[PDB]
């Protein structure tokens, strides 16, 4: 449950993550595949080679979706409704993996936005990604 | 992990009373019903749209017996779970592309079935032994992922 | 999102538990202490031996909270508000532990309800306990 | 469980330029801020009311130094982390009552801190090596619990 402060911090931090959507999203994905190999079981249909077009494009798809959620942080359920249905009825990624990607996103943000990644912002981002994950898994069963 | 001597005996003792085929179908079925996203790996089994459909699906039952049969054979090597399941570990990763988290879920579902089936005899200490076992098998099945 | 159907078979399963709720709650606790020793770190002030009156006592409170949530299943956040506040700001039990006790509660119900514990009811009970867990951790941060 | 020769090399290479003392206080501080329930063990550290207060608390830094110090020494014993923290594991269980999950959370906070601190240098491959290390340490510290 995102406090007005969390929302403020999230909007502010996610600021620079804008133009670097595909790059940061791609980096977050690569970090996950290398750090948590089991997550690659969801992408056997992808060339997971460093720098592949598939990983760069999916990275952008993920980052853009988060940019959206940030933009409509006060009505996240509806904004992510289509994405929620997709992960719930088709992709069916085990819930545990959202925490893994969320962590790699935080790591990506930390390595790219040193000025913005303060302890308070860190905590808000973490809560934010956990919220998004909750929405994305809210229709699983 | 390593089960103690008084736990290895509780597991074997209880497993001797089990009808593998019966438990396997039950466990796999409940897995697909309780955590429906696991149905992502069995689109070939056909209809799994409702609890009754899943529990009555012949392909789910048939696969349940193979899974619990390999699980059963593994109980003969509770000290070498990783080496005993090394081959199936590679299969699930390289050919089946199955997230190892799934083994954890099946393990908990299996525990619920054993309790449901054995009632009182599935004591806290017996459950403890089995929780160690399922965790071991899951860890063994996930060991060869890369 | 507990469906109107999850609630119904939950109310049905719990209705069958009836006056055994307390006993089942203590049993679920013992099951957890034996199956997941790390949960014992939260009860250093308790004697955790089988038959422990402290465990039995706690078990009844845990059961009562559950019986109450079932009575107000359509609005559990309120029914559990006081308790959620207690675990979040004082007890501070790591969220991961709620799934451990939940699993053990399921095992306990399964071991006592031969007829009631059907696949559908097992599914509804799991969602119910995950829901209770979510409510009890909802104020952690 | 297993780091490759190159992975352990990357870990020590990057760590060699880490002031175990300073990073220690930073990791523990963020832990208490991001996952505030972890503060349950430090009601005697004083003021922990704000992120700034937590981050600048000498007791927190002092503990962070102590905690990361054992971590660093463990980096010198990667082929056997269990034995390395065996006695430390027993202490955290029997006298401190620290839920091992706290070790996992600190591990991920530490990875984030390393990323924040080293930026670009904390590449994906380097992160992967450290993830193995923090998992290894956590598991080792939890191994003696009973
Ligand atoms: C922060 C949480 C996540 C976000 C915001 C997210 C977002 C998305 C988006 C935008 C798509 C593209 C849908 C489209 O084409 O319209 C997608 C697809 C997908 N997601 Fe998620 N996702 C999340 C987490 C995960 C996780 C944890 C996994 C697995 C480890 C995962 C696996 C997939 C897969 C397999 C696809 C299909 C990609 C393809 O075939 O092109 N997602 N996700
Ligand atoms: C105790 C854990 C498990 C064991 C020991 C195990 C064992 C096996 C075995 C021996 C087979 C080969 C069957 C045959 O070809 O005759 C198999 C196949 C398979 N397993 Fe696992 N399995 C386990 C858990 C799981 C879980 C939890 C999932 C997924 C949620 C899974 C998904 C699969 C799939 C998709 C196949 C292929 C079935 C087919 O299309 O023929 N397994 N497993
Ligand atoms: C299924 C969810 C749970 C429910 C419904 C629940 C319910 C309760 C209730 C009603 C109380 C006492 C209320 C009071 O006296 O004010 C309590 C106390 C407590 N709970 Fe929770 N609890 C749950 C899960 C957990 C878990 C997972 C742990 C840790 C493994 C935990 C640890 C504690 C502790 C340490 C106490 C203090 C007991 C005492 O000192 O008497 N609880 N809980
Ligand atoms: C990387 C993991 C960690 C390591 C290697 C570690 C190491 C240590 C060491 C070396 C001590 C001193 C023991 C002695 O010689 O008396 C200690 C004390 C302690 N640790 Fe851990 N620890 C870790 C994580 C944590 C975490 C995350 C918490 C809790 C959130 C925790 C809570 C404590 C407490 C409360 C003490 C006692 C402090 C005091 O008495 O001043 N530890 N730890
Ligand atoms: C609000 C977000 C919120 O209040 C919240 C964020 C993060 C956690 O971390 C717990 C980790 C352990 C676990 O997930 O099991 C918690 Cl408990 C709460 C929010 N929730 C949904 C939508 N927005
Ligand atoms: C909704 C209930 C619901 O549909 C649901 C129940 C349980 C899970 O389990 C996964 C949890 C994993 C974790 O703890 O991170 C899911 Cl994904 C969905 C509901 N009712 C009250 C609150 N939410």
């Amino acid at each position: 449950v995102l406090s007005p402060a969390d929302k403020t911090n999230v909007k502010a931090a996610w600021g620079k993550v804008g133009a670097h959507a595909g790059e940061y999203g791609a980096e977050a994905l690569e970090r996950m595949f290398l750090s948590f190999p089991t997550t690659k079981t969801y992408f056997p249909h992808f060339d997971l080679s460093h720098g592949s077009a598939q990983v760069k494009g999916h990275g952008k798809k993920v980052a853009d979706a988060l940019t959206n959620a940030v933009a409509h942080v006060d009505d996240m359920p509806n904004a992510l409704s289509a994405l929620s249905d997709l992960h719930a009825h088709k992709l069916r990624v085990d819930p545990v993996n959202f925490k893994l990607l969320s962590h790699c996103l935080l790591v990506t943000l930390a390595a790219h936005l040193p000025a913005e990644f303060t302890p308070a912002v860190h905590a808000s981002l973490d809560k934010f990604l956990a919220s998004v994950s909750t929405v994305l898994t809210s229709k699983y069963r | 992990v390593h089960l103690t001597p008084e736990e290895k005996s509780a597991v074997t003792a209880l497993w001797g009373k089990v009808n593998v085929d019966e438990v396997g179908g039950e466990a796999l079925g409940r897995l697909l019903v309780v955590y429906p996203w696991t149905q992502r790996f069995f689109e070939s089994f056909g209809d799994l749209s409702t609890p009754d459909a899943v529990m009555g699906n012949p392909k789910v039952k048939a696969h349940g017996k193979k899974v619990l049969g390999a699980f059963s054979d593994g109980l003969a090597h509770l000290d070498n779970l990783k080496g005993t399941f090394a081959t199936l570990s590679e299969l699930h990763c390289d050919k089946l592309h199955v997230d190892p988290e799934n083994f954890r879920l099946l393990g908990n579902v299996l525990v619920c079935v054993l309790a449901h089936h054995f009632g009182k005899e599935f004591t806290p200490p017996v459950q403890a032994a089995y929780q160690k076992v399922v965790a071991g098998v899951a860890n063994a099945l996930a060991h060869k992922y890369h």
